[PDB]
RNA sequence: GAAACUGCGAAUGGCUCAUUAAAUCAGUUAUCGUUUAUUUGAUAGUUCCUUUACUACAUGGUAUAACUGUGGUAAUUCUAGA
RNA sequence: AUUCAUAAUAACUUUUCGAAUCGCAUGGCCUUGUGCUGGCGAUGGUUCAUUCAAAUUUCUGCCCUAUCAACUUUCGAUGGUAGGAUAGUGGCCUACCAUGGUUUCAACGGGUAACGGGGAAUAAGGGUUCGAUUCCGGAGAGGGAGCCUGAGAAACGGCUACCA
């Protein structure tokens, strides 16, 4: 690793969304790779991120190689940042716990599963409970 | 169809909300709300398409829902509410107002105007009517009516309203001189003159409009839409003025532009 | 067959198995909507009085009032009405239904108690069995719990007590249509709004008339 | 907050091109013939009483679901009964 | 360019409403009632108008086939009155009255393995051919028929009955 220019194009600060958002142009010139948490860590330092706040998620790297283009943003209020900002990009950055689900068809199965049944589904249950018995 | 079609499809969205081919499957499905969709402009449009904020309709969406505008005198949580032409939006978290109106291409412009100039609007009459109790109102070009006008007016002229009890002001007339933008078509955008109207009735009237440029051009008389007296325009005018570059005026302007 | 016998003293109901053949008979010819005494059926029934309530079929399809023919029937049913649960608006469905009528095509018949015999029945009539609530409005509630017009119900309220496990509360309807100043000022605004709009398109009208005025004396 | 009653929706869309020879379809139209959930620019001093012994207006009244408990049949987004 | 708008007039109305609707809350003055006054936003409320839907028409325009030249009206075919009747125009339907419509500019009838356009391709050009299927739109849920809530539903993963 040479050095990292991780530079800011169209530097725009917006109150309505709550950060400051621009280009991020890494040369990372024949370093590995991105690596997207130390770059957080960087527009930390240059800014100011306390980098849990930073959005920079799309460093795809050109051709000839050593060099990564993407957005980035930094915004304020770390839970301004986590109510704007998906359940999904935030465990990739680790602050959240990514919940476990049965799948699209499983819950669709079980939607199918329920659409027998109306009421409360008690009185269904009981009464033919009472009645698998006898 | 039994029904409204209700989506759009991507390849049938304004060509003038300056979209692409690419980016997913569809358009925004403007619900309910004064301006015509084809003639509105509404606000994920603005936003995302000729100002850029943001990303995600999530974005615009909880930023709608905190509410980070004014236009005209009232917010609006649709995500593309039909706003339009002559409107006055105001963005306040960033401080920013600016006026709707074409391009010199059609397309409405990036045009700042003040926060005073913030609070006053123009009104294209489209019938100065005896309504009921005795209620004459007067209907406008963005949705409206209005009671108790300036009874002097009369159609297809435009008036000064101001934004949210309206209360109509002092007004514009329809004869040879009144300072011109144009609204519709070919003409669209322009800027010119009532040089003189050619009143075709059944409907859809002609006006010949002449730009400052001395270049005369005919309009539909409802594409016609004056903005003031001559050398006095009642309000801010855009970069492009309407003025109807050639692509050689704006290949000239490029090659003069950049550099220095 | 298998007869549900309702007792709304109690708001009980119980379940009985009719296995005599000239017992079950004497119900033979009768229709829904009529009432007949289980005398000869059963010396603890004698006197009791019942209504015929309904039942469902050897197959499960029901009788239904005024529909005789003692044999099944397709019929064409809608909403508020018996045997036939609509599913969407405007739904309105022909199915299947038995007769009206006495006949052995029941596994299950109901009948509702209409007079208290002699005996007692053991399971039925004794118990107690509630409505396991009260009234939620604060007019049912005054009418429930003889009040007058203004006794404030709030305190009469019969609360339901819950344990957690051990922790004990109560909680309660929210009673609704009970007077507020709240209820006051919306109305006030109202009336406010009312001759307040009246008065200003009247200054209207009046400035109208006055501009006109103006027209006319130019 | 299981769930109901009701608001509403389910009239979406997606694939085919049977018929069909001015029908569907396209437009430039244009309704001074015409319904319009939905949204909002507007948008609501009159209610009842032959005008003194007047009507809950602190707002008046029951009727039931989901709910408890009693059901079926070889069998069902079936269905009796308090 | 309306007998348009417009509304009153005097009557009539199984009388329609005009909210027996919601939450945060809690200010003010004393005549100390719990007085009256009182904000923010939740849902309904009549009409227009708008937006989102809706209907027909002026007007136009589709291969070949004449081995289809005569079409059209029995029972609406054309039209009028009057009625009924629609979201309204109207034989949409009904009684009474009249004989009607087009066209050698190709009607009517038949076929169409017939949705067309924008497109595919050639390619000076000129011109031609195919276009079910993702843009414009449409008709459709076996074949009929009949059937509610809605503003719009003959819907069909909403319905009655028959046929297979």
């Amino acid at each position: 690793s040479d050095a990292v220019t991780i530079r800011t194009r169209k530097v725009i600060s917006n109150p309505l969304l709550a950060r400051k958002q621009f280009v991020v142009d890494v040369l990372h010139p024949n370093r590995a790779n991105v690596s997207k948490d130390e770059l957080r860590e960087k527009l930390a330092e240059v800014y100011k991120a306390e980098k849990d706040a930073v959005s920079v998620f799309g460093f795809r790297t050109q051709f000839g190689g050593g060099k990564s283009v993407g957005f980035g943003l930094v915004y304020n209020s770390v839970a301004e940042a986590k109510k704007f900002e998906p359940t999904y990009r935030l465990v990739r950055y680790g602050l959240a716990e990514k919940v476990e689900k049965a799948s699209r068809q499983q819950r669709k199965q079980k939607k199918n599963r329920d659409k027998k049944i109306f009421g409360t589904g008690k009185r269904l249950a009981k009464k033919v409970a009472r009645r698998n018995a006898d | 169809a039994r029904g409204p079609k209700k989506h759009l499809k991507r390849l049938a969205a304004p060509h003038h909300w300056l979209l692409d081919k690419l980016s997913g499957c569809y358009a925004p499905r403007p619900s309910a709300g004064p301006h015509k969709l084809r003639e509105s402009l509404p606000l994920i449009v603005f936003l995302r398409n000729r100002l850029k904020y943001a990303l995600n309709g999530r974005e615009v969406k909880a930023i709608l829902m905190q509410r980070h505008v004014k236009v005209d005198g009232k917010v609006r949580t649709d995500t593309t509410y039909p706003a339009g032409f002559m409107d006055v939006i105001t963005l306040d978290a960033t401080n920013e107002n600016f006026r709707l109106v074409y391009d010199v291409k059609g397309r409405f412009a990036v045009h700042r105007i003040t926060d005073e100039e913030a609070s006053y609007k123009l009104g294209k009459v489209k019938k100065v009517q005896l309504g009921k109790k005795g209620v004459p109102y007067v209907v406008t070009h963005d949705g409206r009516t209005i009671r108790y006008p300036d009874p002097n007016i009369k159609v297809n002229d435009t008036v000064k309203i101001d934004l949210a009890s309206g209360k109509i002001t002092d007004f514009i007339k329809f004869d040879a001189g009144k300072l011109v933008y144009v609204t519709g078509g070919r003409n669209l955008g322009r800027i010119g003159t009532i040089v003189h109207k050619e009143r075709h009735d059944g409907g859809f009237d002609l006006v010949h409009i002449k730009d400052s440029l001395d270049n005369t051009f005919v309009t539909r008389l409802n594409n016609v839409f004056v903005i003031g007296e001559q050398g006095k325009p009642y309000i801010s005018l855009p970069k492009g003025k309407g003025i109807k570059l050639s692509i050689a005026e704006e290949r000239d302007r490029r090659r003069a532009q950049q550099g220095l | 067959m298998k007869l549900n016998i309702s007792y709304p003293v109690n708001g009980s109901q119980k379940t009985f198995e009719i296995d005599d053949e000239h017992r079950i008979r004497v119900f033979f010819d009768k229709r829904i909507g009529q009432e007949v005494d289980g005398e000869a059926v059963g010396d603890e029934f004698k006197g009791y009085v019942f209504k015929i309530s309904g039942g469902n079929d050897k197959q499960g399809f029901p009788m239904k009032q005024g529909v005789l023919l003692p044999t099944r029937i397709k019929l064409l049913l809608t909403k508020n009405v018996s045997c036939y649960r609509p599913r969407r608006d405007g739904e309105r469905k022909r199915k299947s239904v038995r007769g009206a009528i006495v006949g052995p095509d029941l596994a299950v018949l109901a009948l509702v108690i209409v007079k208290k015999g002699e005996q007692e029945l053991e399971g039925l009539t004794d118990t107690t069995v509630p409505k396991r609530l009260g009234p939620k409005r604060a007019n049912n509630i005054r009418k429930f719990f003889g009040l007058s017009k203004e006794d404030d119900v709030r305190d009469f309220v019969i609360r339901r007590e819950v344990t957690k496990g051990e922790k004990t509360y109560t909680k309660a309807p929210k009673i609704q249509r009970l007077v507020t100043p709240q209820r006051l000022q919306r109305k006030r605004h109202q009336r406010a709004l009312k001759v307040r709009n009246a008065q200003a398109q009247r200054e209207a009208a009046a400035e109208y008339a006055q501009l006109l005025a103006k027209r006319l004396s130019e």
